[PDB]
């Protein structure tokens, strides 16, 4: 798919994503914090459409993500990220998508996710996270 | 040694 | 807090 | 003076300042790098005019600042920043403004200046620098 | 604001 | 089990662990680097004997861990770390232990593992990793 | 490389 | 002189230095914190003896250095560090040595000194500091 790399920012204000309960995660966009101001990141869009949108609006700066988890598995011959869940200090958002296949998880004991990179074709193929103090 | 700041990056997951 | 931190040196100048 | 704080970014691409040899540093503005793109920071202007403008345009990311030096002193009964020099791995820029009063200097062996904060009245009153790896 | 430096920490994995 | 927290160091020179091919990981000990000197971390011992030892001796500093992965799973009714695998820029070490239960993985695109903390009773109960640039 | 790094400021003095 | 480099630790418990009221700073040794325990740094001594020793015992971890200042200037034809002063959130220690020549100062708004490097001959020739969050 199309590689994307937002780089690193000050914090996360909102995550927008889309998913379909029979395929996988589709689109992905973050509103970052940049030094106390919102910075609206690029919208990483699927090549197809018809997904269900989800807006995760965090109570920044008091609310922050402590754990990202999900599943990867094969959809129409492509191994992609099928499901995502975001656990903050306030609550759990998700799972979005289909929770089948091979799980993964990144819990954070100390530090903050401050950016995302990855690749999206029809679906989110993979992603990585920038971490900072 | 460049002018670009770096930060820890974990991943990728998926693929 | 959800805001990341950075080293800061200074200030130089007036109080 | 009026406080300013730009916050932190990924690097520096250009510094626009102004100064007057009879007095001190006036205006200060920075074009930062933000994740590979120019970020045009706010122009922090002296309350007065009459300064000579200076544009320090860096060969980003090859060229980066390795030392910031200058002098603080009394101008019209105010302690202000009278002069500044920026040394990079390629060239020295300055001094801009008279090199008289109490010197200061921040050489960097490892790391990068990625932000400025401070206060400007008629002249640059004080400043600090964000540093990162 | 203390005199102890800090570091990113990821985990834990394993028991809760 | 018994909690341990080595803290953060400058890098990793060697990992000494033990495991049982029918249960989980038992002992864990790390020779860190600390500013160019070996720092012999405390040996974190299982409460039981009968493990196979292994010594992962890295060619520090040119060789470093890029991914830690493994499995968590039930042994005698406790969730433990059943298996570990360390992939460096040079070689893969493992899997050590039993490759069953829930997979986890921490691939690193940029940065270093500089410390471990966790708990060991009969087996390694859980662990976390300090990360730095 | 496998060596962690840190910000270093200076030197002040000779050389 | 003889170069030294302590590297980086997790903070500072004690500074021992020596000085002479007519020349400059002589010896320098730091008791660092490492992961909550004391780590006694190498004692960087002058080629000569006869200095007045000083022990700066910080109430770690609540007390930490917020500014290091001093003077550089010529003693017997060499540029050396003539005076040092350490200001913490609790108290000022110094100046020690001879406060003349060219002043320098490193205030820190956010962050910690975690290590020192430099060179000492008859007197402290130069030094640098490791900074961290
Ligand atoms: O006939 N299809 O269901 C189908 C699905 C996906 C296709 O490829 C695009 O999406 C992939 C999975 O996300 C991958 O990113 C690829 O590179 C994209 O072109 C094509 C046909
Ligand atoms: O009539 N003046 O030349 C003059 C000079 C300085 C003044 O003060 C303002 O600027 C100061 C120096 O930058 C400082 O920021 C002060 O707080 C400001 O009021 C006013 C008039
Ligand atoms: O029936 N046993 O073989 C058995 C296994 C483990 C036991 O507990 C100890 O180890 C646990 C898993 O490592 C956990 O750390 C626990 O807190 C330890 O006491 C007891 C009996
Ligand atoms: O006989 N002298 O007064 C004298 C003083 C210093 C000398 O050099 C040594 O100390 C210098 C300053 O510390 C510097 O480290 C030099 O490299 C040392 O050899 C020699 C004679």
């Amino acid at each position: 798919g199309k590689a994307f790399d937002d780089g690193a920012f000050t914090g996360i204000r909102e995550i927008n994503l889309s998913y379909n309960k029979e395929t996988a995660i589709g689109d992905f966009q973050v509103v970052y914090d940049l030094n106390g101001s919102p910075y609206v990141g690029q919208n990483h869009k699927s090549f197809i459409t018809g997904f269900t949108p989800v807006k995760i609006s965090l109570d920044f700066p008091s609310e922050y993500i402590m754990e990202v988890s999900g599943y990867t598995g094969n959809v129409s011959g492509y191994v992609v990220v099928r499901s995502l869940t975001f656990k903050t200090n306030k609550k759990t958002y998700g799972p979005y998508g289909v929770t089948s296949g091979t799980p993964f998880n990144l819990p954070i004991e100390n530090g903050l996710i401050v950016g995302f990179k990855g690749s999206i074709g029809y679906w989110l193929d993979y992603f990585s996270m920038y971490l900072s103090l | 040694q460049s002018g670009i700041s770096q930060t820890v990056i974990v991943g990728p997951w998926g693929a």
